């Protein structure tokens, strides 16, 4: 039933239809008679859904280019390897890692820009990175750049086998559908497989590498002077001295007498004091129980052998009354459907990128992360930005299903068509919803702004007038903090820090320590709740109105991907299922600036700083954000006036690279409003006159000019409107917190 | 009301009546070109004024054109 | 197939009849080029290197003026004479000659050879044989000299030395 | 018993290459277990054998030649011809950099037109017509295979050899001349 | 020939072309750096 | 002149000079002689006396910055004329060669085609015959080849 089947030698790998720009589409293969063609040509390059009808050929497109996307990843990460190998202050930063900021790019001197190679330490000038790539490199025990340079090497090596694979599964054995579809097949072996191999194998690693690497280092021995990897291994007395447990070898494993593996196997809690990182004894078994539960989760599906689930039954079994048919047809949907599955999975691996952010800051996982807070900050910035694009994608993925994929038969009054039945309901509820969220969550800031203007402290929203305390997220703190040795007995310290017990300081500066909750926490909060609901509504608004609406009863005919139905019925703007993905960009970068803004002025006013010899926390901004961040002049003020200092007097120094970049930024932000504010009429009527006096000096060309179309100029607008945005404030966080951090 | 005029360069090729998704269209008899027929718009009461039709329309200059005008219930798309 | 490279098949546009063909275009340039404009081209800049190693060889004891008295130095050389304003009159009147001898016709687009083959710019005042082998003789010396100045200026950049006391006994 | 059909020679056991049918010179036995030549172009992995092939031969005679003796002018501190230490010697001397560009000039000028022709397939791969003495006689004899096959069998052992070198002489820090006569 | 057609398509030429003005204005830059007038 | 002074002669020019190498130093002081650090930053010392020695003959304002003349007086030539000259003869160039192409295309049995994958045999005979575009783009001047009829150039309704 579970059966390998491919077609072998599919597809000539000739360069015929390279030298035949847009042979995939049979409306672009004529060429071009206008610039049109040229956007067209790459807005549809991977649309394979568009390119072919067979449900097969797309399949084994998405297989393919999924090797190409993990051959590009693996020279990535190999460059980033071999930077740390060639170009890097890691050996030296291993040494000394409070002192010296971790830099791994050079920049060549060419127009005065070696500027940029800045005092750094480490016997090297470069940029200071915040990627944490020498917190992890600690983390996993590399101690030289021979190991670097190596897992360099095996990055080019893994990108050339992709590569390899990629084209072998396209061009010479092409899985056929029926391959594709074995999704519980496909379940068993990459929940036992991928995750559960690869944290019992990773585990492996922490066990034997990470863990006598790092326990030397945190003693404080030369890294150079550290036995090498293969040594812990192959001499167990070596091993024996660091971890007692491994003079009993894998006897205590195979005998259930897991408590002798209490040295190597934790539940330690909070953090290491030397490097302000988890335990990593806490990792390693976290990874072990984590493994565990994979391969045993992986072994839930019927594949050949009868035993385990139909995830068609487990689906049509979960029907009650008030659902008709529930989840009658789902199989059907996600077996038939890239477009579906794109939706769900891009919706949690995007909410999964803002999980790792929450989780990584409050947890530091790496050794020296928690107090190297250019890469605390980056880290959790970066992961926000990846999960929010993630999440509106979904949204896009999922109108793409309802337009392209979604059938009455298939989804005939299952939870799909009962939802789409009432999204009258469900929108007028969410807008009603998205209404009372935004008066009572920013109007609390618009009231404090107007009562602190006109004088009225005492009639504000504040910590010292009318309170508004998070109560019940005080009380889970409390819960958290109650846990270790409670409701969680063997655990010895809390979770995370950051609700409640200790401060915990790498020399002076405070890796973690209690995250206190006030009337400027309750409203940023309710602001956050607010984006995401307004996101919810635009996104969902999509794909519930995608294939028609009471003002367009046949959208579904018009495609995803159109600009209108014309100036009629009042004008049908931005009617399509890619508008309301265009829209739900916008709110997602407004709510995740939001979520950013928050992270950082946060931390900076009441975690991040100093610990004198008396024992005083001095925070990077003095604990001004319970009364300044209460009102809007506050955020404008004492965060983004007062913050962007750094940025805008980085001239002249290793920093000026971020003040170019700040102002690069702003100007790429403003040039989107070109595109999002006008149309293509004016510009195409503007180009009319250009092409006349090219005609005039017989230099028109025989491509035709056009304006760009109606969905490329909003298309180009949310790039710019983004790109701008999102840079210039990269340019302002990594400008402030490596000056202050 | 939109107003919806056809012009003599009709070819009457039926694309802007197969186009209209409110039925304003339709084809009639006529000597004028080799198809023998022209477009006409008799229900321009139901014309929401969308240009579908116009944008069906393969002659250079237009042969059939819509003049938004007075808004209605019905021209306004309006299903309350 | 090729005379020069048997492994390589023969450069199609080349031909026996023209003057040092060994059919030897491994880059395949003239694909990319008109190969009377590369003839015209490589027996022009073979006469004007074939004058500029005899310059360098004849720069000892042949005609000196009383304008002398300049270092054979290539670089501060030319920085000297530009300055004077003697490269400025050679410019104009190798430009005068370039027009004359072509006719007008000097771009890569407007250049033709309507009853003349690459090369015959009508200079034959002693009227010497020209139509035979004469024309490889041309081309080989040309191809020398264009090496040969290479050597010579390179040379000159080196150790600083004079051409022709490097061929004596002398190593770096 | 053996499997049904062709067998390959060299491993009776694997079935027979599609490609490999035991005719060119170096390859009666047909040797492709892992199956490259199923993949990948023959005419490219012959062109990188035979390039392999002369590009170690004179690699392993060059190692003892120089071991047996080096020029006076090179003043060659290292004994050990496979070392970091006198490779990067003769980086920085220039006469490793004047050698790289003549076999870079032999690649882009030669060595790519060569194998294009080959892909093509207007060429045999590692043809070069370089026969001055007649050491071969008439392209494509009984003669010029059983030298092509010589070719690749001595290439194919100096590839080898190559790594027992430099492999012995990383642990030993001795010469191989030096290795041989002392245990 | 399908390859050289490839290498003669629009990006491949401008890449190609940019990077070698890029290239010549990087080195003139690097061996006659600050140059502010001729 | 007191507005603009030769920056040899010039007080803050030299200031200027004085304070980019200091910031180089102070910077240098925190490195060992011959580390890569040092020899970098004193690289950027060299050059740094250089540049100023170089923009010594140029004008300076009281800021101690030169400041170009671009009125077409000869004795700065260098600073604008000489450059302007320059960049017009090579855009004069690119353009003429782009025309050259562009009227080739139009010959061809697929215009569009060639301009989206260039005939790199006619790109290269264009483009190394633009060196005289002055006096080609006279002759076609001249012939009433550069211009098309107004007859002959679609236009909008008035
Ligand atoms: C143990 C079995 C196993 C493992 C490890 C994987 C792993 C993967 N599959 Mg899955 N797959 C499997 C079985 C497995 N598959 C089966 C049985 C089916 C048919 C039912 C599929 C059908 C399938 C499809 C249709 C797709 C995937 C994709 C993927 C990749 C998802 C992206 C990712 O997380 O990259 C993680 C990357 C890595 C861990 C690095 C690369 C790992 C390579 C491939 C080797 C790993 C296994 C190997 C035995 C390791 C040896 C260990 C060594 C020490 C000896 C991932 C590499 C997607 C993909 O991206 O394909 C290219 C994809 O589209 N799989
Ligand atoms: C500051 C800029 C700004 C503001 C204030 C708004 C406001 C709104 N947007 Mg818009 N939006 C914006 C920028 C903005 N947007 C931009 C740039 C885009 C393009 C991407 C959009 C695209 C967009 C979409 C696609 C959607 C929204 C929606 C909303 C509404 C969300 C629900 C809500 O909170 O209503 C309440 C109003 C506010 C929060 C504004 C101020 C409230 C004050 C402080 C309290 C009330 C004051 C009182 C009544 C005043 C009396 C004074 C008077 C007597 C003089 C809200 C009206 C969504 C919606 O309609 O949800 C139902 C929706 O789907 N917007
Ligand atoms: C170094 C490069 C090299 C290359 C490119 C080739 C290529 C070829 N060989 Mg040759 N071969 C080589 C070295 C090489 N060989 C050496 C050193 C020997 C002596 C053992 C041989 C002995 C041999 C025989 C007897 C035959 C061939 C044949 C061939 C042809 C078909 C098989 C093939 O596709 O191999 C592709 C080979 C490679 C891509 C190189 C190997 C790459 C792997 C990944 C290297 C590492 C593997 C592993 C770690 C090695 C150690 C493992 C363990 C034993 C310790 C092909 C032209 C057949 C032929 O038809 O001849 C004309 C044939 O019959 N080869
Ligand atoms: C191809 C070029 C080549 C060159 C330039 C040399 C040069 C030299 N050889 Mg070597 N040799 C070569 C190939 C070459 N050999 C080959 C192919 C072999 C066979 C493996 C040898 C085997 C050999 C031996 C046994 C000796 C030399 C020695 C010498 C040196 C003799 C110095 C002298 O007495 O006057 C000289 C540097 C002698 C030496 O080492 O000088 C003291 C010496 O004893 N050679
Ligand atoms: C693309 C156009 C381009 C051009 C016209 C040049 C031109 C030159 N290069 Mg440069 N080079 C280039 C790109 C270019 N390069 C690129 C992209 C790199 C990075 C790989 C280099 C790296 C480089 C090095 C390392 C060197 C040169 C050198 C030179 C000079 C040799 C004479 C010459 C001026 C050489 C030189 O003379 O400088 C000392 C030299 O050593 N180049
Ligand atoms: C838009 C107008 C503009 C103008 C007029 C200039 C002009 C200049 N820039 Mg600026 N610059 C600009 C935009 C501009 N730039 C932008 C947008 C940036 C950000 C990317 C910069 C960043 C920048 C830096 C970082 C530097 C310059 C430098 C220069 C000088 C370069 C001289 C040179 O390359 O050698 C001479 C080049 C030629 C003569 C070209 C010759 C072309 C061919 C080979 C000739 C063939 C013969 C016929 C020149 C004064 C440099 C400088 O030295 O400042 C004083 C310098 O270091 N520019
Ligand atoms: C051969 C190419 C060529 C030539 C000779 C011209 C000439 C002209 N352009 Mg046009 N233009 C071109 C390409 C060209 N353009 C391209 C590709 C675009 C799209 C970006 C434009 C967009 C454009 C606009 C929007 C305007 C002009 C205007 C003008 C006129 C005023 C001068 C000017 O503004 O130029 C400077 C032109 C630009 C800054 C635009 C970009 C020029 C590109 C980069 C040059 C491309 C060269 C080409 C790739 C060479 C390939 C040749 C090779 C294959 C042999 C002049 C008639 C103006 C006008 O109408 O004046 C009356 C005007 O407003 N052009
Ligand atoms: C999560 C709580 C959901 C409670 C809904 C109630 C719930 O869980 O009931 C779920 C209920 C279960 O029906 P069945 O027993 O037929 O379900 C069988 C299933 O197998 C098929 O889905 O279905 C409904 O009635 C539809 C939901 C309508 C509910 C309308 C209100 C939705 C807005 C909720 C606002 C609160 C959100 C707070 C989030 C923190
Ligand atoms: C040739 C050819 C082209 C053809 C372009 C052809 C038709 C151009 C048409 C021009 C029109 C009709 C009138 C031009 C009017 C010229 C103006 C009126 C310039 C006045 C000078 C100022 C006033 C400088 C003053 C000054 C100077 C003197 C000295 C400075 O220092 C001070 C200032 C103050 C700047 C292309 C486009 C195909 C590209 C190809 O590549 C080459
Ligand atoms: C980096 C280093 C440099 C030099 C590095 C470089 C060139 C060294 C490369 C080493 C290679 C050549 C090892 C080769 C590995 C050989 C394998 C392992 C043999 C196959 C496996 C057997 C076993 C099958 C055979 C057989 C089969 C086929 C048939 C059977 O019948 C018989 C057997 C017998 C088994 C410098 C000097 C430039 C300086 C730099 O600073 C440091
Ligand atoms: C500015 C603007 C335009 C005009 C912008 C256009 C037509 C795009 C400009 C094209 C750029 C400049 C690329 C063209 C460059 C050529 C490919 C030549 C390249 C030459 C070398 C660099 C290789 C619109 O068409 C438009 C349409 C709808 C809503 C808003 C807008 C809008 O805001
Ligand atoms: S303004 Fe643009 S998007 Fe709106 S109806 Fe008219 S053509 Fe369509
Ligand atoms: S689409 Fe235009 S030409 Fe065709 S019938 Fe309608 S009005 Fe006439």
């Amino acid at each position: 039933k579970v059966k390998v089947v491919v077609d072998r030698d599919v597809v000539a790998t000739s360069f015929e239809k390279w030298a035949k720009p847009g042979h995939f589409s049979r409306s672009l293969a004529k060429g071009p008679k206008t610039t049109t063609w040229i956007w067209n040509l790459h807005a549809d390059a991977h649309d394979f859904d568009s390119h072919t009808s067979s449900l097969e050929e797309v399949s084994r497109k998405i297989f393919s280019a999924h090797f190409g996307q993990l051959a590009i990843i693996f020279i990535w990460l190999s460059g980033m390897y071999f930077h740390g190998a060639r170009f890097s202050n890691y050996v030296a930063w291993l040494s000394n890692p409070t002192g010296i900021k971790p830099s791994a790019q050079v920049v060549w001197p060419i127009v005065g820009q070696q500027i940029l190679n800045a005092d750094v330490g480490g016997g090297i000038q470069g940029i200071q990175i915040t990627s944490g790539l020498f917190q992890l490199w600690r983390a996993s025990g590399i101690v030289n750049e021979l190991q670097l340079y190596v897992t360099a090497i095996g990055g080019l090596v893994m990108a050339g086998l992709m590569m390899f694979a990629g084209w072998f599964h396209y061009h010479k054995a092409a899985p056929k559908l029926e391959w594709f579809q074995n999704v519980e097949s496909m379940l068993n072996h990459h929940l036992a497989g991928l995750l559960g191999l690869g944290s019992l194998s990773w585990a492996g690693h922490q066990i034997h590498v990470s863990l006598p690497v790092n326990k030397l280092l945190d003693a404080g021995v030369a890294p150079s002077s550290i036995p090498l990897p293969h040594e812990f291994i192959l001499n167990r007395n070596l091993m024996a001295e660091l971890y007692p447990s491994f003079q009993q070898g894998l006897a205590p494993f195979f005998t259930l007498n897991w408590k002798q593996y209490s040295d190597i196997l934790t539940f330690k809690g909070g953090l290491s004091p030397v490097t302000g990182g988890l335990w990593l004894t806490d990792v390693a078994h976290h990874h072990l129980a984590i493994a565990v539960l994979f391969i045993v989760a992986g072994h839930m599906y019927r594949t050949n052998w009868g035993i385990g689930h139909s995830m068609k039954q487990l689906l049509e079994a979960h029907k009650g009354p008030l659902t008709g048919e529930g989840h009658k047809g789902l199989y059907e949907v996600l077996t038939t459907s890239w477009h579906a599955n794109l939706a769900i999975n891009l919706a949690m691996l995007g909410s999964l990128s803002i999980i790792v952010a929450h989780h990584m800051y409050s947890m530091p996982p790496y050794p020296y992360l928690a107090t190297d807070y250019p890469t605390q900050l980056s880290l959790f910035t970066h992961h926000m930005w990846i999960g929010g694009f993630c999440i509106v994608g979904a949204g896009a993925h999922a109108a793409i299903y309802m337009v392209r994929d979604y059938s009455p038969t298939v989804n005939y009054n299952n939870v799909l068509d009962r939802m789409i039945r009432h999204r009258d309901a469900i929108i007028s509820h969410l807008n009603w919803v998205c209404i009372f969220l935004g008066t009572h969550s920013f109007g609390l800031y618009i009231h404090n702004d107007t009562m602190r203007a006109l004088g009225r402290a005492q009639d504000m929203f504040s910590d010292t007038a009318i309170q508004l305390q998070p109560v019940l997220a005080q009380w889970i703190q409390q819960i958290h903090t109650l846990a270790p040795g409670n409701t969680a007995v063997n655990a010895l310290a809390t979770a995370s820090y950051a609700f409640g017990a200790d401060t915990v300081t790498v020399g002076s500066k405070i890796a973690m320590m209690p995250i206190k909750l006030g009337t400027a926490d309750f409203m940023v909060h309710h602001i956050h709740a607010f984006t995401i609901h307004v996101t919810v509504l635009i996104l969902l608004k999509g794909v519930l109105f995608a294939r028609n609406s009471r003002l367009i009863p046949d959208k579904a005919n018009l495609g995803f991907r159109f600009p209108c139905d014309g100036p009629g019925r009042g004008g049908t703007c931005q009617v399509s299922a890619w508008d309301h993905v265009f829209l739900g960009l916008f709110w997602m970068y407004n709510a995740l600036s939001v979520v950013i803004f928050h992270f950082s002025w946060k931390m900076q006013s009441d975690v991040w700083g100093t610990v004198s010899s008396n024992g005083t926390v001095s925070h990077i901004t003095g604990g001004n954000f319970a009364q300044s961040a209460i009102t809007i002049n506050g955020w404008l003020r004492d965060f983004l006036w007062a913050q962007a200092s750094q940025v805008i007097q980085s001239y002249g120094s290793s920093l000026s690279a971020y003040g170019l970049m700040f102002l690069g930024a702003h100007f790429v932000w403003a040039f989107s409003l070109m595109f999002l504010f006008s149309g293509r009429g004016y510009w195409q009527e503007l180009i009319e006159s250009i092409v006349w006096a090219h005609n005039k000096l017989k230099v028109a060309p025989s491509i035709a000019p056009r304006a760009l179309s109606i969905t490329q100029g909003r298309a180009v607008g949310v790039a710019h409107y983004l790109l701008g945005g999102i840079a210039t404030t990269w340019a302002f966080f990594l400008a402030r917190i490596i000056s202050v951090g | 009301a939109h107003t919806v005029k056809i012009y003599d360069n009709c070819i009457g090729c039926t694309q802007c009546v197969r186009a209209c998704p409110l039925d304003v269209l339709e084809m009639v008899p006529w000597d004028g070109c080799k198809a023998g027929q022209m477009a006409s718009a008799p229900r321009t009461e139901d014309c929401v004024g969308c240009k579908r039709c116009e944008t069906a329309c393969p002659t250079d200059f237009l042969s059939i054109r819509v003049y938004l005008g007075g808004e209605t219930t019905r021209s306004m798309g309006l299903a309350y | 197939q090729s005379p020069a490279m048997p492994f390589l098949s023969k450069p199609p546009n080349l031909s026996p009849d023209m003057p040092g063909y060994r059919g030897f275009d491994p880059l395949r340039l003239s694909d990319a080029f008109d190969v009377n404009w590369l003839l015209e081209g490589e027996v022009k800049n073979g006469r004007v290197a074939m004058l500029a190693c005899l310059h360098f060889f004849v720069t000892e004891y042949y005609q000196f003026p009383f304008y002398a008295g300049a270092p054979k130095l290539a670089a501060p050389a030319h920085d000297y004479f530009v300055k004077s304003g003697a490269m400025i009159q050679i410019l104009v009147f190798i430009g005068f000659l370039e027009m004359v001898l072509h006719r007008g016709k000097v771009l890569y687009s407007d250049m033709e050879w309507k009853g003349r083959k690459p090369g015959e710019l009508g200079f034959n005042p002693l009227n010497l044989p020209n139509d035979k082998a004469m024309k490889d003789r041309e081309i080989n010396n040309g191809r020398l000299a264009m090496l040969g100045f290479a050597g010579i200026i390179h040379g000159e950049f080196l150790n600083g030395k004079m051409p022709i006391e490097q061929i004596t006994n002398f190593q770096p | 018993q053996a499997p049904s059909g062709a067998a390959m020679p060299s491993m009776p056991f694997l079935k027979r290459p599609s490609k490999l049918d035991g005719s060119l010179p170096g390859g009666e036995g047909c040797f492709d277990p892992l199956g490259f030549t199923e993949v990948f172009s023959l005419e490219w992995m012959r062109e990188a054998e035979v390039k392999h092939c002369r590009v170690a031969m004179l690699a392993v005679l060059g190692v003892i030649a120089q071991e047996f003796g080096t020029l006076d002018f090179y003043h060659a501190q290292s004994k050990l011809q496979l070392s970091p230490d006198l490779h990067n010697q003769f980086v920085q001397n220039g006469a490793l950099q004047q050698v790289l560009l003549f076999v870079c000039a032999w690649e882009f000028f030669v060595g790519l037109p060569a194998l294009i022709e080959s892909l093509e397939g207007r060429r045999e791969p590692g043809y070069f017509g370089f026969d001055p003495l007649k050491l071969g006689g008439t392209y494509g004899s009984a003669q010029w295979k059983r030298m092509a096959a010589g070719e690749l069998r001595n290439g194919r052992l100096a590839m080898i050899a190559f790594g027992g070198f430099f492999h012995q002489q990383l642990l030993t820090k001795q010469g191989i001349i030096e290795q041989l006569t002392h245990f | 020939m399908n390859l050289k057609k490839y290498l003669s398509t629009a990006p491949v030429v401008a890449t190609l072309w940019l990077f070698l003005t890029a290239g010549i204005l990087i080195e003139l830059n690097r061996f006659y750096p600050d140059s502010l007038f001729y | 002149a007191d507005v603009l002074t030769t920056c040899q002669q010039n007080e803050a020019f030299h200031k200027r000079e004085a304070n980019e190498i200091r910031q180089l130093q102070n910077r240098q002081s925190k490195y060992d002689a011959n580390s890569g650090g040092y020899l970098a930053l004193q690289a950027q010392i060299d050059q740094v006396h250089k540049r100023f020695d170089k923009y010594g003959e140029l004008l300076c304002g009281q800021d101690g910055l030169p400041h170009l003349i671009t009125d077409g007086d000869w004795r700065h030539a260098r600073e604008f004329t000489i450059p302007a000259i320059l960049f017009l003869y090579i855009t004069g160039w690119i353009g003429w060669v782009g025309r050259s192409y562009l009227q080739y295309t139009k010959q061809t049995k697929n215009p569009t085609e060639q301009e989206i994958i260039l005939d790199l045999p006619m790109a290269f005979k264009y483009m190394l015959s633009g060196f005289l575009w002055p006096l080609s783009a006279w002759q076609e001047y001249r012939s009433g080849k550069l211009l098309a009829k107004e007859d002959e150039i679609s236009v909008s309704p008035r």
